[PDB]
């Protein structure tokens, strides 16, 4: 009953590749008919979905979007709920702002008993990936829940206050994922750490140089940085939260396997019958899908799916289907969340065009080929950001989608929200 | 399928008064949050009030706390919104919806209702 997460086995769906338009996305995200000019564009969104609880994160910049200030910082929470169709809503039932909306970047969540944990970076030289060398290195902590009984204390604002991050050999962290994992006593935040680039050991031979005769072998070592000349390089990762030791929590950073070792980028971290699945996002030559099954946790051993049909567009650097290293931090984030582990099988909105991003499509594949495609927008439709959570529903299987689509309405990339409905039988 | 009707006027004086309503069609409202936002000319959307289920959480937008106060209906789908002491910064447009505020918009919006505070 309700909204459930993916813990059990559910009603067996379509095991066939079919094309005869068995998907059929809706919108719940009917925004309203604003007129004239907006100068409010919608950048850095958030998607978190766990156990029936959503979080939504989203910056209004006055004009432009990529050079623009900002006017308000909302930090959304909320349940998932039917919408009297058997289809699923997010009625958000929670929001908060900031008091400094140019301070709040990269904003994370997780969802352990009854408090939606949003991690953000307290930033007051700019952009954190944008300015390593001069950000303080101080996080944000904010205890946002549902039904946050009114007549009561401090129980529906609690911003809690980080005495200090221990880290290994790292020297700055920073949130960099939509939604991460519990286990209990344990937050788990899909992050970025910053790492000194004089000080970073990475062999040239694992490096993918089988047939690269075009490539050069020394792009592996400086890919892993926002810039070539860079003094901080992105290395991906969690951070462990243990709010159960101590009287102040502590936070500490766990760096990812160097298997199939790639630049930090916005990862996301997800429970799924049973087990966690990780996925990083292509921000670097490996254009590839980049998920695999968590082993362990404490070393961060992932092992990655070798999905070679599903891949990432760029700017005409580095298109889709490129393998060989090539130095380009071009991308989009494009999840993928897990269906089913029996056969591995992934749904996710990704951009069929290998060109500027277009064309926004729902994708349900398999390890190696194409199993059904949704087309919810024209080709002429631009995307920026495609984040994907499915979840169980009454007995079925819902797919819930923010896009950053091209509101030919309004006139401006605005997040969009869609359901999938996987299909239950191919008949 | 889903309706949202917004009655209600406005060319009001500076402090005064105002009874604002509702409709509801299609779903169920006694379980649904059914918020009210708010619309100025030029500017975005602006949350005025939340109201969840069975009176146990009440968020009155702090900005504006006391001139406000929303109020639920679970045996006639109404949806009032009781101003007092208003103001000439609320003239805006009311619509009463589906979720506390932000961008998501669940149902249809509808046509809404214009309060203007001149004069
Ligand atoms: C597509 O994706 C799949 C699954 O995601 C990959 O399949 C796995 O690939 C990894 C590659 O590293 C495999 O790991 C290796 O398996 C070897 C299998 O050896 C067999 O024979 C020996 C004989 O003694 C047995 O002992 C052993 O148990 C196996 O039965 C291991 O020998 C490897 O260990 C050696 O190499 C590692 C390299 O780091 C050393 O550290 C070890 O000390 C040791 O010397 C290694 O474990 C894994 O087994 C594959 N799994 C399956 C189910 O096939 C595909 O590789 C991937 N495709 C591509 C192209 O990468």
């Amino acid at each position: 009953e309700g909204v459930s997460n993916l813990v059990g086995l559910p009603n067996n769906i379509c095991l066939q590749k079919t094309s005869n338009q068995i998907l059929k996305p809706k919108l719940i995200s009917y925004t309203l008919p604003v007129v004239g000019q907006s100068g409010t564009c919608i950048t850095d969104p958030l998607l978190a979905m766990d156990e029936g609880y959503f979080a939504y994160s989203h910056l209004e910049r006055i004009g432009s979007c990529s050079r623009g200030v900002s006017k308000q910082r909302i930090i959304g929470v909320g349940e998932v709920l039917d919408r009297g169709d058997e289809v699923p809503s997010l009625f958000m039932t929670n929001v908060w702002t900031p008091p400094n909306p140019n301070t709040v970047y990269h904003c994370s969540a997780v969802y352990n008993n009854e408090f939606y944990y949003v991690l953000c970076a307290v930033s007051t030289v700019g952009d954190p990936i944008l300015n390593s060398t001069y950000w303080s290195g101080s996080l944000m902590m904010t205890r946002l829940a549902v039904k946050p009984k009114s007549n009561g204390g401090g129980y529906n604002q609690h911003q809690l206050a980080l005495r200090s991050i221990e880290k290994g050999r790292y020297d700055k962290v920073m949130p960099y994922g939509p939604s991460g994992i519990k286990q209990g006593d344990t937050l788990y935040f899909p992050a970025v750490g910053f790492l000194v680039r004089t000080e970073f050991k990475y062999n040239d031979s694992n490096c993918p140089i089988t047939k690269c005769q075009y490539s050069k072998p020394e792009n592996c070592r400086l890919s892993m940085g926002i810039r070539p000349n860079s003094h901080y390089i992105l290395r991906s990762g969690l951070l462990k939260y243990n709010l159960s030791d101590g009287e102040n929590p502590k936070v500490v950073f766990i760096e990812i396997s160097d298997q199939r070792l790639s630049i930090g980028s916005p990862s996301k971290i997800y429970d799924s019958l049973g087990q966690p699945v990780f996925y990083q996002a292509s921000f670097s030559w490996d254009t590839m899908i980049k998920f695999g099954d968590v082993l362990t946790v404490n070393p961060l051993v992932v092992n990655w799916r070798n999905n070679t049909v599903i891949s990432r567009p760029g700017q005409s650097q580095c298109p889709r289907f490129n393998t060989c290293p090539e130095i380009c931090w071009e991308g989009v984030y494009n999840d993928a969340f897990l269906i089913d582990r029996i056969n591995w099988i992934s749904a996710g909105v990704f951009l069929d065009s290998n060109q500027t991003a277009e064309n926004p499509v729902f994708t349900v594949f398999k390890d190696n080929e194409i199993l059904y495609r949704a087309q919810l927008a024209s080709e002429d439709t631009n995307a920026q950001k495609t984040i994907t959570n499915c979840f169980l529903l009454k007995n079925k299987i819902w797919c819930i989608s923010l896009v950053e689509i091209y509101d030919t309405g309004d006139n401006v990339i605005r997040p969009k929200l869609f359901a999938v409905k996987i299909p239950e039988q191919c008949t | 399928e889903v309706q949202l009707v917004e009655s209600g006027g406005g060319l009001v004086q500076p402090g005064g008064s105002l009874r604002l309503s509702c409709a509801a069609s299609g779903f169920t409202f006694s379980s649904y949050a059914m918020s009210w936002v708010r619309q100025a000319p030029g500017k975005g959307l602006e949350w005025v009030s939340y109201i969840s289920s069975s009176s146990s959480y009440t968020n009155y937008a702090d900005s504006v706390k006391g001139r406000f106060t929303i109020s639920r209906d679970n045996s006639k789908n109404t949806l009032y919104l009781q101003m007092n002491s208003l103001r000439a910064e609320d003239t805006a447009s009311y619509y009463c919806a589906r979720g506390l505020a932000g961008v998501w918009g669940i149902d249809v919006w509808g046509q809404g209702t214009l309060v203007t505070v001149s004069s």
